[PDB]
RNA sequence: GCCGUCGAAGGUGGGACAAAUGAUUGGGGUGAAGUCGUAACAAGGUAGCCGUAUCGGAAGGUGCGGCUGGAUCACC
RNA sequence: UCUACCCUUGGUCAGGUUGAAGUUCAGGUAACACUGAAUGGAGGACCGAACCGACUUACGUUGAAAAGUGAGCGGAUGAAC
RNA sequence: GUGAGUAGCGAAAGACGGGUGAGAAUCCCGUCCACCGAUUGACUAAGGUUUCCAGAGGAAGGCUCGUCCGCUCUGGGUUAGUCGGGUCCUAAGCUGAGGCCGACAGGCGUAGGCGAUGGAUAACAGGUUGAUAUUCCUGUACCACCUAUAAUCGUAUCGAUGGGGGGACGCAGUAGGAUAGGCGAAGCGUGCGAUUGGAUUGCACGUCUAAGCAGUAAGGCUGAGUAAUCCGGUACUCGGGCUGAGCUGUGAUGGGGAGAAGACAUUGUGUCUUCGAGUCGUUGAUUUCACACUGCCGAGAAAAGCCUCUAGAUAGAAAAUAGGUGCCCGUACCGCAAACCGACACAGGUAGUCAAGAUGAGAAUUCUAAGGUGAGCGAGCGAACUCUCGUUAAGGAACUCGGCAAAAUGACCCCGUAACUUCGGGAGAAGGGGUGCUCUUUAGGGUUAACGCCCAGAAGAGCCGCAGUGAAUAGGCCCAAGCGACUGUUUAUCAAAAACACAGGUCUCUGCUAAACCGUAAGGUGAUGUAUAGGGGCUGACGCCUGCCCA
RNA sequence: GGUCCUAAGGUAGCGAAAUUCCUUGUCGGGUAAGUUCCGACCCGCACGAAAGGCGUAACGAUUUGGGCACUGUCUCAACGAG
RNA sequence: AGCUGUGUUGGCUUUCUAACCCGCACCACUUAUCGUGGUGGGAGACAGUGUCAGGCGGGCAGUUU
């Protein structure tokens, strides 16, 4: 059997990352709920 | 023309080749060589259009000239080589300016000749000069249909078009699916029929080689379930129930007319096809 | 008296040829012609016959080639 | 990041086995030219590990494991992994 | 809380002597014993982020115990001009100045950029620590740059973002040349036996790198003035080195390794240490080192470093010597696992390199080497019952939904083999025989001057057992039907098929800004293809065929 | 041959079949005994010619019936090992 | 019923070029097969497009039975 996590540090930060939230404009409203609620990491 | 194959295997039952007596010289030119990556019907957003494509063998597209200029100079012939991203041979001619280019090549081909528009332009085979100055009943092939665009139609294999008469401006071509047409009067036109005639019978023979050229497999209508073919399921096999087969999407198949009320086609289509 | 070579019969196995027989089955001759039509021999009333196809309950009919072993006036 | 097709760039398959096209020599040919012996190494070809699968069956079922282990089983130079 | 002091304790060989301690089947040291050995062994990617290491700990975690630890406290550990990346290059893709489209948000795209899983790219042996090593220091190297320089040559030079070559490529097979590891006999060191007997008889080893000079088994092509250049084309009369090349020879090396002698210390602390001699010869030889070469059809990425050529810039640099400079990031540790993904110290899954001896075609099988481990619950008794195995009298499918499970057949070498067919096949058809050890003669390759060595096949003679592929590993077969032609693929996790694909047959639609499809549009796929080619509907190799009806 | 009607109103080939209700059709073969199986008949409840009809060597972890070989599956169980 | 020919209405055609259109040729922005600008060559008041109107439309949606 092969789990549905197999772990990455490039794909993690190409697709999760901070300059591919603040790539598109739906990004920065994620970014905007997450230094809104107080959360202590933004981007993964 | 076909070499055989005897039947040492289930899958070698009927296959049959095509011999390779045509071709000279059996590597490329490494200066008119472009590469070539695929695509299975993947367009700009990356999702499928046309279907069944993809896979198979690399290619590398090999620069064609359609154009026939350089007027006026005699073009050896040299080589015959194989090409395959099209059903024809090829060529390489040699331009006296050392301008060495590729030329679809026509039946019988090894001697030289001439691109001219009517200097005497030789009528032979192999020789491109315009409609005006081509006498009639003279069989040629890859015309062009725009004035100076570049050949277009009638490039296959074994393929060839026919020149009937002359009209007040234009001239009026016969074409192989059986259509006669009016072109322009300045579009050039090579002199011959197009070689490799031997094409069509060369049984595959097997699911494999069928597979490597770049097809995949295409499955029928009546055994997809309702979602996503007209012809869905009913319990056992069913005959399809409607007035008229359909295609994935809808629309009529079999029988219904396609084209649109279109420019600078119906002034100058005489008479229809013939299937 | 024991050991060995050769050695009939027997047992094992896959074949080869004829013969006896078998549910049904296909033509053939024989009769007695009752049943259904007239296909030949007169130009037999669509002139016949030999090859070769295709169709029909039944002889047979039509197509394309050859033959006179084809009447009339032998088809001048 | 699992899976489904897909594009660009790489990697991997112990061994053993039959003997297709052709080519050469000889035999007859000079007619309508085809038999044998060598050589060649063809294939979604045969037997078999790595490797990829999951047919039968027993156990397991508050499991060692929210899909597995024991004995066997199929593909294995390709429409392969 | 009851269920209950019940079910469990997560594959698997341990036994004892000594220490240690308040406490020991469990921790450490010793001897014997067993298990893997195409791996349970040895190095590196991915991923994890201090776990690695020494000194002290025993409350929690460890399926028990614990003096122990991958757990707690203190103090330490990762060294590069040469290895893997960045200062170099481009694939698929992504982003995009102007531009083109769209209620806004925004989508597409040209020049230019980013992007290795690929191309280019200068260093190797030995020593050492409690934890790091092509990184530290021992000995020899090499590439880029700078400065002094002398023999100096002087229109000699430096040459583009530009013209050209070049780099530059698939799968398959066979015969080679050399080397790596292997095995034997005879260089050297040590021991020669207290179990009958034996003294050419017993174990162990048989060295060396990159650089830079040499000459090489094979592989690939034969040579002149004229029409952004004198180069690359083109065409003309005449007409024996060129590149690339595994390997080897000296030197590197008076050096460094070495199975061991022999010279020093408290438990020889289980160790440093000073000097110390050997390194022949024969064979069997690869999957390592060429896509080389022949063949086949499905016709097998691009750009740079590098080499010439001129537009141009300038008239300043060969060789050799000497000194000087060379940056950023990752290095510890596990890495088929007690440290990664499965909640766990979980019988699963996790790309690649090295891989020896005996028997064997072999990376199969059985037993071992180098090298590791003894599986974090044990002691007793050997009842029923479940689970994994072994044998059985006479009979042999009588069992049962059904020969379901087991039992038999199994390797190599021989004789012999039917119907049927698309002439290939059927076929491992079936049914049969032989194999062990010792001794005598003879015909067979290669190596070699030859004794010598490895590879083998024949008859004959003889011996022993119940049994001679004596252990493990390795097809049961036959007759007749049904469906599908074939190999393939399908319901990750109750269905692997007679369903889907298929090669072939047809039918219809498309004259090119093609029909068709995605997208409100721009743009794209179809295709850098053009009726012997493209999209769709049905049937499903091959053979013989496909009948009437258009209300 | 008569006659009603339909747009004409099942041709070759197969037939108790993956298709047949009644039905365990019927006669033959196979067994001591055969509702399944194989060869035939045809009265096709309701086969039929590209939702193809009829045959077929080779290939199948396919489905159905019969033989030899081998055996704790069985009559009938007993003993030993972790 | 049918001749003639003027004042006004609605068509069918036929040809010319000035809009508009070209995934048509060299040329410049530039050592970009995108774009805009430029003499051509093609086709031309049809096509594309805006508003209105009629007809097909289980390709797709909302619901009843
Ligand atoms: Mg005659
Ligand atoms: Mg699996
Ligand atoms: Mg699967
Ligand atoms: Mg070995
Ligand atoms: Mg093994
Ligand atoms: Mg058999
Ligand atoms: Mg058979
Ligand atoms: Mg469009
Ligand atoms: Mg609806």
């Amino acid at each position: 059997v092969k789990r549905t996590y197999q772990p990455n540090k490039r794909k993690h930060s190409k697709v999760h990352g901070f300059r591919k939230r603040m790539s598109t404009k739906n990004g920065r409203k994620v970014l905007a709920r997450r230094r809104r609620k107080g959360r202590k990491v933004l981007s993964a | 023309a076909i070499k055989k194959y005897k039947p040492i295997t289930n899958g070698r039952r009927n296959m049959t080749s095509l011999d390779f007596a045509e071709i000279t010289k059996t590597t490329p030119e490494k200066s008119l060589l472009k590469p070539l990556p695929k695509k299975a019907g993947r367009n700009n957003q990356g999702k499928l259009t046309v279907r069944h494509h993809g896979g198979g063998h690399k290619r590398q597209y090999r620069v064609i000239d359609f154009k026939r200029n350089k007027d006026g100079i005699n073009a050896k012939v040299d080589s015959i080589q194989y090409d395959p991203n099209r059903s024809a041979n090829i060529a390489l001619v040699v331009y006296a300016d050392g301008e060495k280019r590729y030329i679809i090549a026509p039946k019988g081909l090894e001697v030289g000749q001439i691109v001219e528009s009517g200097a005497e332009a030789d009528i032979k085979v192999g020789n491109a000069l315009p409609l005006q100055n081509i006498p009639v009943g003279t069989v040629v092939h890859n015309i062009e249909l725009k004035p100076g665009k570049g050949g277009q139609i009638a490039r296959s294999a074994g393929a060839s078009a026919q020149v009937l008469g002359k009209e007040g401006k234009y001239v009026l071509i016969r074409l192989r699916s059986g259509e006669v047409r009016m072109i322009l009067s300045t579009c050039r036109a090579t002199i011959g029929q197009v070689g490799n005639l031997q094409h069509e019978l060369v049984n595959v023979g097997k699911a494999g080689r069928s597979r490597w050229k770049g097809i995949r497999p295409t499955v029928r209508g009546s055994v997809m379930n309702p979602n996503d073919h007209p012809h869905g399921g009913g319990e056992g096999r069913a005959p399809i129930g409607r007035p008229s087969p359909m295609s994935p999407w809808g629309k009529p198949t079999l029988g219904k007319k396609t084209r649109r009320g279109k420019k600078s086609s119906d002034k100058l289509i005489v008479r229809g096809r013939k299937k």
